[PDB]
This record gives structure tokens, C-alpha cells and sequence, in this order.
């Protein structure tokens, strides 16, 4: 059990109900549906890094309450 | 042949009006419940600053975002553009929002296109699981043209939305061609065959080399939906955003 917030550079922000256990795909894909993005389009950021698949929300220590990004741009220019 | 002059004007214009502060926040915007042109730059300048705010101010929100500031000058993944440009396209008097529109899937893209009436412009949101992409095919009163970008994680490479429209926006796709890609059967191709057709629908430069299949993933759905749209509605809705200032 647990819950997560994910925000935009445009401070748009949907919740999500997690298990600790979950992958950052699962996230990915709850994104997908909610924001209309591949998750391969994707830039999740927690505490500073990015957010690479094929790990859990665990592997990166994130905790009830915590807040995610979305930055959907590409970098730089 | 007079039309796809002002299509390109159009899409000219509007490109370069993106390096305007207002005009770049209310294109790429992601609120999608409401109708594009309703969307008030101050109000979603205030809604950043909220956001900075409620996060201690704007070095400690780069600090959590990694380093990206909110108020910077951007340019969209494939997601955002493809969302957004198709708002844009579609738009009248109500709002349509691409998070909500159900997708085909049991369809191919070869089949669907033939129901289509040919004295209507049509535009294609086509949500792709084997590149992990999301683009436009725009279906003039048949002609074809791609409106993408690329974040660059994929098979493509990065693209930036005003490079792509710049260079490929008024250039032709091959109908038969968009058939093979956006066929289930796709997957299955020859790598050659696969790169090829990648490189000449969504490569910039239609270069095979700059194509890396082996970042596809051939289990990935293709799923696509089409909506008509009026040429004079997508012009008006374009010169809302290029007229920002």
C-alpha cells in the first residue's frame, strides 16, 4: 500500500495509488493513461535522477507521500 | 496544389511564434479538458509559480526536477506535440481531449483509411508500441505528411518538432508505405525492410543508418484513431497561438 503524486513543469499533478513493490514501468504506464504519453517519451524524475525501467519504486527508495516529474521536453533548446 | 502553400505557411508560422513565451506555454500546455484557445498564459504563468513556490522557490524545484527550470523555453516529447497539435487541428467550439479518444486495434491502418470520406481533411493520432511513439498523420482533402517529435530513447532519433515540420513537413509520405509500417505484420519484417520504412516516414534526414531497430519492442501494440477537422478551424486555432506576442 501507498500513495504517489506525479507533477508536471506545469504543475498538473494526478495521483497514484502504489505498492512499494511496483515498477517504474507500472508507473510509466499509469502515466500513459492518465497524460497520453509512451512511456518511452517519458523523462520521470525522483529526487534529482532520472527513472530508468526495469526497476521498483524501492530500488530508488521513494516513500508514501512522494512526489515524481514529468518533464515532457526534450533537453536543452 | 494551392492549399498545401498554406498549410506550410501555416505551420511556418506557427513554429516560429514558439519562440515566444506566451505562445510556447499555451501551445504545449498539457491541460486537455478544456479547448486550446481558452488557455490563458498568465494563468498557467501563475500556476508555475505555484508549483516553484510550493517547492521552496525556483533552485530547489530545479534541484528536485534535476535541473530543468519550468519557466524555460521548451520544445515537446512525441507525447506532448502529438496531444497537442491534434487539439489544435481538431478544435471548433468543443473540446476534445486526446487522453480520453478510444483507440483501433483491430483495424489495419490500409482498411480504416478507405471508409474514409476523401473530400474531408482527416488527421490520425497513431499511438505506437513497437517504437514507443506517438505522431500525427495529417490526411488532406490522397496526401500524407507526418507532424512528430522524438525525446530519442527509441529507434529514432531525438527530433525537435520545429526541425521536423522545417524539413519534413510539406514533404509527402508514401500511402502504401504508412500500410506496411502500421501493419501488425510490421514486427515480423526483415531488419532492412523494418529500417527502411522507419527511415522514410519518420527519419529527418530519411537516412537507414541513423535507424537502431534492435530498441523496438515486437511485442508493442499499434493502436491509431482518426477525427476530420476543418482547415479554416486548425488556421484560426494556429493564429490564436502565433498571435500571442
Amino acid at each position: 500500500p501507498m500513495q504517489i503524486f506525479v507533477k508536471t513543469l506545469t504543475g498538473k499533478t494526478i495521483t497514484l495509488e502504489v505498492e512499494s513493490s511496483d515498477t517504474i514501468d507500472n508507473v510509466k504506464s499509469k502515466i500513459q493513461d492518465k497524460e497520453g504519453i509512451p512511456p518511452d517519451q517519458q523523462r520521470l524524475i525522483f529526487a534529482g535522477k532520472q527513472l530508468e525501467d526495469g526497476r521498483t519504486l524501492s530500488d530508488y527508495n521513494i516513500q508514501k507521500e512522494s512526489t515524481l516529474h514529468l518533464v515532457l521536453r526534450l533537453r536543452g533548446g | 496544389k494551392h492549399r498545401v502553400t498554406l498549410r506550410k505557411a501555416t505551420l511556418a508560422s506557427l513554429m516560429q511564434s514558439l519562440s515566444g513565451e506566451s505562445s510556447n506555454r499555451v501551445m504545449w500546455n498539457d491541460r486537455y479538458d478544456t479547448l486550446l484557445i481558452a488557455r490563458d498564459p498568465r494563468e498557467i504563468k501563475n500556476a508555475i509559480e505555484k508549483s516553484v513556490t510550493d517547492f521552496g522557490g525556483l533552485e530547489n524545484y530545479k534541484e528536485l526536477t534535476g535541473g530543468a527550470d519550468p519557466f524555460a523555453l521548451m520544445t515537446p516529447v512525441a507525447g506532448l506535440s502529438a496531444n497537442n497539435i491534434f487539439k489544435l487541428m481538431t478544435e471548433k467550439d468543443v473540446p476534445i481531449d486526446p487522453t480520453s479518444i478510444e483507440y483501433l486495434e483491430n483495424t489495419s491502418f490500409a482498411e480504416h483509411v478507405n471508409t474514409l470520406d476523401s473530400h474531408k481533411n482527416y488527421v490520425v493520432i497513431v499511438n505506437d508500441g513497437r517504437l514507443g511513439h506517438k505522431f500525427l498523420i495529417d490526411l488532406p482533402a490522397r496526401t500524407a505528411y507526418i507532424i512528430q517529435s522524438d525525446l530519442g530513447g527509441g529507434a529514432l532519433p531525438a527530433v525537435r518538432v520545429e526541425d521536423w515540420i522545417s524539413r519534413r513537413g510539406s514533404d509527402p509520405v508514401s500511402l502504401d508505405e504508412l500500410n506496411q509500417l502500421l501493419s501488425k505484420d510490421f514486427s515480423k519484417m526483415p531488419d532492412d525492410v523494418q529500417t527502411r520504412l522507419l527511415a522514410s516516414i519518420l527519419q529527418i534526414d530519411k537516412d537507414p543508418h541513423k535507424v537502431d531497430i534492435k530498441k523496438l519492442h515486437l511485442d508493442g501494440k499499434l493502436r491509431f484513431a482518426s477525427h476530420e477537422y476543418d482547415f479554416r478551424q486548425f488556421q484560426r486555432n494556429a493564429q490564436y497561438v502565433a498571435g500571442l506576442g
